RNA sequence: AUUCAUAAUAACUUUUCGAAUCGCAUGGCCUUGUGCUGGCGAUGGUUCAUUCAAAUUUCUGCCCUAUCAACUUUCGAUGGUAGGAUAGUGGCCUACCAUGGUUUCAACGGGUAACGGGGAAUAAGGGUUCGAUUCCGGAGAGGGAGCCUGAGAAACGGCUACC
RNA sequence: GAAACUGCGAAUGGCUCAUUAAAUCAGUUAUCGUUUAUUUGAUAGUUCCUUUACUACAUGGUAUAACUGUGGUAAUUCUAGA
């Protein structure tokens, strides 16, 4: 087979986050690298997880290819994983969806526009409506 | 200028935190607290850097605000809370406790104590003074004011706190031939037995300290911290016992461990 | 000019334009807090008594 | 080392503080009631200590110049007494008094294409030159001055005036 | 949870080197000469009207933003009357 031979090292139980952290080395002869989703799955059936409580980092491949090393977390369930893991990695793993925010510049510009407004503004809205409808 | 500062640039942080030079422009500025910021270990430095229970500051904040970590039995959700020397850190999980002491290499070390040791701490009397209504009090090094102390208690003496109530159980006088600890100067981390002390009126009394195998040195009285009598200390010692063996000697132990 | 005349017990307020500047001089050289009759102000204000509470000049 | 910390007496006060605040659980006893009594906290709140500070402060150490030898002092210069003012010391300011204070061991004046330092280049040794610039300290926000709010600003992405 | 009131911050950071030659700064001192929000520890059984005024403590009242409406200025993060 391909024989990734995924070995976990530096395993530490962290009940303070209800997860186990570790660094993981994968040996992939004649193969470019390892995909995050497949690596997360393999970590899941190694730890009897459910593929959703597993997060991965890095995997800086050595020179010439053949071996990748990166960080990894295996949790106890979905709930604490979703509460402890960052939104961007949630969007990567497909649990959540990217929030449609306006670009940072126009968000700031709109906020500065609202600074010039005291109160709700319906008063000046109907006043400029009267001025436009005089 | 114009007021108190809020930012601590990296490379201005105390070196014994052992912060790396890269991966950040700033350093955790410890909040106002029991310990001076030069000789205090912020909880973010102790968690992320010393214990590796968190990967980033956001995870540190997640650990702190859950009411996980209690410093001296109090939650202290502040990220940069200045935990200092002799402080007791209890974690709800893993059923284990840490005491904060320096190592002989002059930096705070992860030292694991039991629950009975975590149930108390030793502090150094900074002053003895009569307060309002004539109640006497002792001020420890960690800014603890305890009312009605033993009359025999004098300045630079050691008092054992109960850590669940603000009382003193017993004390050690500052006398010759008592095991001490060093918390300042180039001798940061040493453990030895007193020889004598020089009078030196007007400021900066000097104390002569002898190690276990006769490594005699001197230091200011400000840095001395009595921890017990000959042997049988009141505090379990960290790994090393603060001896400062020579560079060649630790080279021998290293080549012994890896060269078998 | 315009008169923002307000009846306070029911919170009603309306603006009335009063031309013929040779009759608005009853308001002239008066100040806030000084009661003025409504008869000279207008043939519509028989018996109404007003008092000056504020204003806005041109600009 | 004190007139220290404290404590006591006698009074004084545009009479300072001593919870009319908020969220969860909501137990015990019966005198069964808008009865008695109760924890976990949070924001507060005089005072002392601690911490982050600040402000003053001792000693010693700065480049060139005599085609700069005297300088300071009615208009504070150097001291004394008292007061005022300040958070506090202090000519910081005022009243009165005395006539002092610095200087060839270079005062004072002038110049700097001078912010000071950790440091950098070079370097047998000794030195020479640089350091606007990563860290620390200072100063400033066009130039001055004044000021409000605040623990902290003489703040300028605060205000007022003049240029 | 918009708005607004209240509290806190906005005195930090960042930039620049004009001024400045016992000035700044460095090392070293002192505060028995002071201020100090906030953090941490302790910490108010006494409030008797500034007594022959104990009148609600199962808990005092005023006056306002916001909001509803009438508006003025060409215009400003202008604002006024009800
Ligand atoms: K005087
Ligand atoms: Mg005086
Ligand atoms: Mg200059
Ligand atoms: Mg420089
Ligand atoms: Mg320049
Ligand atoms: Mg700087
Ligand atoms: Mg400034
Ligand atoms: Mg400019
Ligand atoms: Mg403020
Ligand atoms: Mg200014
Ligand atoms: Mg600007
Ligand atoms: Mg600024
Ligand atoms: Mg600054």
């Amino acid at each position: 087979s391909d024989a990734v031979t995924i070995r976990t090292r530096k395993v530490i139980s962290n009940p303070l986050l209800a997860r186990k952290q570790f660094v993981v080395d994968v040996l992939h002869p004649n193969r470019a690298n390892v995909s995050k989703d497949e690596l997360r799955e393999k970590l899941a059936e190694v730890y009897k997880a459910e593929k959703d409580a597993v997060s991965v980092f890095g995997f800086r491949t050595q020179f010439g290819g053949g071996k990748s090393v990166g960080f990894g977390l295996v949790y106890n369930s979905v709930a604490e994983a979703k509460k402890f893991e960052p939104t961007y990695r949630l969007v990567r793993y497909g649990l959540a969806e990217k929030v449609e925010k306006a670009s940072r510049q126009q968000r700031k510009q709109k906020k500065n526009r609202d600074k010039k407004i005291f109160g709700t503004g319906k008063r000046l809205a109907k006043k400029v409506a009267r001025r436009n409808a005089d | 200028a114009r007021g108190p500062k809020k930012h601590l640039k990296r490379l201005a942080a105390p070196h014994h935190w052992l912060l790396d030079k890269l991966s950040g422009c700033y350093a955790p500025r410890p909040s106002a607290g029991p310990h001076k910021l030069r000789e205090s270990l912020p909880l973010i430095v102790f968690l992320r850097n010393r214990l590796k229970y968190a990967l980033n500051g956001r995870e540190v904040k997640a650990i702190l605000m859950q009411r996980h970590v209690k410093v001296d039995g109090k939650v202290r959700t502040d990220t940069t809370y200045p935990a200092g020397f002799m402080d007791v850190i209890t974690l709800d999980a893993t059923n284990e406790n840490f005491r904060l002491v320096y190592d002989v290499k002059g930096r705070f070390a992860v030292h694991r104590i039991t629950d009975e040791e975590a149930s108390y701490k030793l502090g150094k009397v900074k002053k003895v003074q009569l307060g309002k209504k004539g109640v006497p009090y002792v001020v420890t090094h960690d800014g603890r004011t305890i009312r009605y102390p033993d009359p025999n208690i004098k300045v630079n003496d050691t008092v054992k706190i109960d850590l669940a109530s603000g009382k003193i159980t017993d004390f050690i006088k500052f006398d010759a031939g008592k095991l001490v600890y060093v918390t300042g100067g180039r001798n940061l981390g040493r453990i030895g037995t007193i020889v004598h002390k020089e009078r030196h009126d007007g400021g900066f009394d000097l104390v002569h300290i002898k190690d276990s195998l006769d490594n005699t040195f001197v230091t200011r009285l400000n840095n001395v911290f009595v921890i017990g009598e000959q042997g049988k200390p009141y505090i379990s010692l960290p790994k090393g016992k603060g001896i400062k063996l020579s560079i060649a000697e630790e080279r021998d132990r290293r080549r012994a461990q890896q060269g078998l | 000019m315009k008169l923002n005349i307000s009846y306070p017990v029911n919170g009603s307020q309306k603006t009335f334009e009063i031309d013929d500047e040779h009759r608005i001089r009853v308001f002239f050289d008066k100040r806030i807090g000084q009661e003025v009759d409504g008869e000279a102000v207008g043939d519509e204000f028989k018996g109404y008594v007003f008092k000056i509470s504020g204003g806005n000049d041109k600009q």
